[PDB]
């Protein structure tokens, strides 16, 4: 316990978060312009909206592909349990500030994994919907009904994905010190022990133990 | 703008965006200028002017029967003089001058404002006004010379090949005016075929490099000559021989761009990455531990 | 060495440099709207595409005046010598933040000087072609071959100095504390001491050596 900071996130999963977050500004902001016409401005996202209509699509692959990279290396850890009960019945509690008093936190706490999935479902249901209504190049194989049916559904799973990482980049900016750990990769101890009890009591133990085990 | 839903070429737009193009399938119209014929009346210049109600200076005179001296934005075509000995006898070989209607044309491929060139399925280049920023790059990128600004409005203007009259089904106003029938008009197939016709009968009367002008460097043209010595196009007052695209405007408007746009986007990744892999550089990241 | 600060830039280089920094964004979008018509959004830097291509070069022009004004009082610091030589070669250890370690830095290292010349070699360029290509007030005056290699040595230029410009903004928010001095003028003694070590040894010493040629 005596370094300022503790390593909570590796460079190449925060080299892969950021890129997402830029993909996703271009994306959601493309798809926000073809749901709300009358927001003229983002018609321009993408440079034109002959552009954005081509490339809102790629870019959309891409947050995809990048997101099933942050899957694998990030599912294990939002593994709902019991011990998130306590959480999700003092959610009143939490918001104001006080979830310590309240809840058994481990590395990421149960709405960051509720998010978790939330962003993950979404994804695959714009992947398989984006897929079905891709002019010229896949809408075609499909019945106009699945096409249609798909158009509805990938309105609202985006709309569904954009409120969430609302709710995710508040959060963050919330729970302060967040944003410096997800750019540099560390974490101060005491926001471990305040935000992320036993996750920090593990690193503790798994740290000190090993270097007892090595024999000073 | 494309309410005619046949433009193939649009300026300052990307290649996979094209313009609306479906009603495509249309043939390719072309004045032919028989130099040989032309007795420089300029009844094509007041045609012009009259037909377009446009209205140039009244200018002066320096020694020459050229007048207006130039084009400009209120003179569309204008009759260029050349007096020469270097065929061996005194000649007087007299050009209409104007917009060529290239098939590849400069000022579409120099212009930066999108929509503001225009070419249509016929073959005609037109300039869409709204859209002109008064930048001039085209008058650079022409290879001939066309283009002219007018200092009321800070638009370009030239000879439009009477596109209002051509639409709808009339030849454009010079080409109807012409006292001896030096200017013609009509598909690009058959003045191609008056053109070769044309060139038989002076070769029969003792010009062996008689031809026809119609430059392969910007993909022919839609206004086309007939001139008595094709292999000197530069004594019909400078007319360039074998124009093309200058080099500097094709790497400019080419390649230079998308290497830039990699530039960018590699630099702006280099930069986000490095300051995320590495870090700040604070004044102490030793005392943080 | 009892004093938070010491003065690294006067006022008048310091209010040159931001006037400098908001007419090289108009300027430099206006100009990028140009380059990449695409971008529709940046022809309206100057309110309008028509208003924006009468603007560039003036707001051009006063660049270069300022540059001038920063040319005169910064070069003497900026001048080339064999000090320089050890960062050059130890490019990869500064990067990783180490410069301290492997150079020796006066007042401005020898990156900077570096920029400094790119920046006003650029600016010359960047002046004598936008003059030549200026309609309607000179681009009359030259040859169409001269205006055709100006256009294109303009537009290559132009987009090496934003270049240039996104690493030195880039590099100012990456050394920090460096913005800080820019707009109020004043660096910490430590600052001096790791980023720019030779530069703060002659202000400390010409400051207590004529202090104690005084008498005190
Ligand atoms: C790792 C290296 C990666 C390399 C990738 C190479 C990309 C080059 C793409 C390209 O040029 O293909 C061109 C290709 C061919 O076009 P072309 O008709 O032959 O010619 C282009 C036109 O002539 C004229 O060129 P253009 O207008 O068509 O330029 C195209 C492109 C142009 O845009 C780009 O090239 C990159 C953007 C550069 C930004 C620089 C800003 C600098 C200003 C800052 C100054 C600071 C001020 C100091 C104060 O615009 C669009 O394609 C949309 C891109 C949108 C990016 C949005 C980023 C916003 C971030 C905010 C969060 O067009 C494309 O296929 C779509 C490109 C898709 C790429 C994404
Ligand atoms: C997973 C990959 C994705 C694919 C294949 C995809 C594909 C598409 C396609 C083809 C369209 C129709 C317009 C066009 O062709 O440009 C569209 C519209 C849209 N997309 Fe996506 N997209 C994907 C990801 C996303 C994401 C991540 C979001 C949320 C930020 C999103 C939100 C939208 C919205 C809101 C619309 C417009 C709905 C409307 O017009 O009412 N898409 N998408
Ligand atoms: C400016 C926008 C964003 C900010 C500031 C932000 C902030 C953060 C931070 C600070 C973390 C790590 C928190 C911790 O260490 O507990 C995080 C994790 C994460 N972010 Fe973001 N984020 C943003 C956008 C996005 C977007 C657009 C996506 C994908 C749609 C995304 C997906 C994720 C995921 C999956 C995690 C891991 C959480 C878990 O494993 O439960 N983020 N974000
Ligand atoms: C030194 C004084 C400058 C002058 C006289 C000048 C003049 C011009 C002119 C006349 C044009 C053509 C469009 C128009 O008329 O508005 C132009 C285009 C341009 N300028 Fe400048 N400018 C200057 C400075 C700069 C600077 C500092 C930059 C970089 C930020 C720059 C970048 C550009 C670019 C990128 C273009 C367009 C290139 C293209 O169309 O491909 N110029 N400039
Ligand atoms: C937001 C944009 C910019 C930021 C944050 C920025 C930041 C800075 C800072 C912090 C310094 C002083 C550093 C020190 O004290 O070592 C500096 C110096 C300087 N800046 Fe900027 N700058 C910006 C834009 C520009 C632009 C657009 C130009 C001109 C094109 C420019 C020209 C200079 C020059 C010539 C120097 C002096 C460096 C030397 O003498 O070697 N800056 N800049
Ligand atoms: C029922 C309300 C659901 C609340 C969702 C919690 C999501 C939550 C909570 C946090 O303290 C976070 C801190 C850093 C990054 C993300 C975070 N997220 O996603
Ligand atoms: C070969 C890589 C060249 C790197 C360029 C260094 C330019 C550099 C380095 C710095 O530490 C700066 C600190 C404050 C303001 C400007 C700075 N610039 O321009
Ligand atoms: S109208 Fe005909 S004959 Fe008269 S100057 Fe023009 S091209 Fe020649
Ligand atoms: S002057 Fe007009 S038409 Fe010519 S290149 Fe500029 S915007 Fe295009
Ligand atoms: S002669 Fe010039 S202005 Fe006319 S189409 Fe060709 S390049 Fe354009
Ligand atoms: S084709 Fe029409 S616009 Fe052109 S010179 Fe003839 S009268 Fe003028």
């Amino acid at each position: 316990s005596k370094s300022k900071m503790i390593v909570r996130t590796k460079f190449i999963d925060r080299a892969c978060h950021w890129t997402v977050v830029i993909c996703f500004f271009l994306v959601a902001l493309s798809g926000i312009s073809f749901f709300f016409p009358t927001l003229q401005w983002l018609t321009q996202t993408f440079g034109t909206p002959q552009m954005g209509r081509i490339l809102h699509p790629f870019f959309g692959i891409a947050i995809f592909v990048a997101l099933m990279f942050m899957f694998v290396r990030f599912v294990h850890h939002n593994i709902p349990d019991k011990k998130d009960i306590p959480w999700l019945l003092n959610i009143v509690e939490v918001l104001k500030g006080n979830e310590h008093k309240v809840a058994d936190v481990g590395k990421y706490n149960a709405g960051q994994k509720m998010m978790f999935w939330s962003i993950m479902s979404m994804i695959f249901v714009l992947l398989v919907t984006g897929v079905i209504i891709w002019r010229p190049y896949f809408a075609q194989y499909f019945p106009m009904q699945v096409v249609r049916y798909s158009l509805l559904i990938h309105a609202a799973a985006g709309i569904i994905l954009i409120h969430a990482i609302l709710i995710h980049m508040y959060m963050a900016f919330w729970v302060k010190g967040s944003i410096k750990g997800m750019i540099e990769g560390k974490v101060s101890r005491r926001w471990a022990k305040k935000h992320h009890p036993r996750w920090y009591r593990e690193i503790e133990k798994a740290e000190a133990k090993k270097e007892s085990e090595e024999g000073i | 703008a494309m309410e005619t839903q046949d433009i193939i070429k649009r300026s300052a737009t990307n290649s996979i965006t094209p313009p609306s193009q479906v009603r495509d399938y249309k043939a390719e119209v072309a004045k032919l200028i028989d130099v040989s014929t032309c007795i420089g009346c300029k009844a094509c210049q007041v045609a012009c002017s009259e037909w377009n109600d446009i209205r140039d200076e009244v200018g002066h005179c320096v020694g020459v029967y050229d007048n207006p001296a130039d084009l400009s934005a209120k003179s569309w075509t204008v009759m260029r003089f050349s007096e020469t000995e270097q065929n061996g006898k005194l000649e007087w070989l007299i050009r209409k001058d104007g917009c060529m209607h290239c098939e590849d044309p400069g000022c579409l491929k120099a212009c930066p404002s999108a929509g503001a060139i225009i070419q249509y399925a016929n073959g005609i280049v037109d300039f869409q006004s709204e859209n002109c920023i008064g930048c001039g790059y085209c008058i650079a990128g022409c290879p001939f010379n066309i283009p002219r600004l007018n200092k009321e409005d800070n638009r370009v203007y030239k000879c439009t090949l009477c596109v209002d009259r051509v639409s709808v089904g009339q030849e454009p106003a010079c080409v109807k005016t012409c006292p001896t029938g030096a200017i013609h008009f009509g598909t690009k197939k058959e003045m191609l075929e008056l053109a070769e016709q044309r060139v038989a009968k002076l070769k029969a009367r003792g010009y062996e490099h008689a031809g026809v002008y119609n430059p392969e460097g910007v993909g022919g043209t839609h206004v086309m000559y007939v001139l008595h010595h094709a292999d000197q196009p530069e004594l019909y007052h400078g007319l360039p021989k074998d124009p093309k695209i200058d080099t500097s405007v094709s790497l400019w408007k080419g390649a230079l761009k998308p290497l830039a746009a990699a530039g960018f986007i590699a630099t702006f990744a280099g930069l986000i990455f490095h300051y995320i892999g590495i870090g700040p550089n604070k004044e102490v990241d030793d005392d943080e531990e």
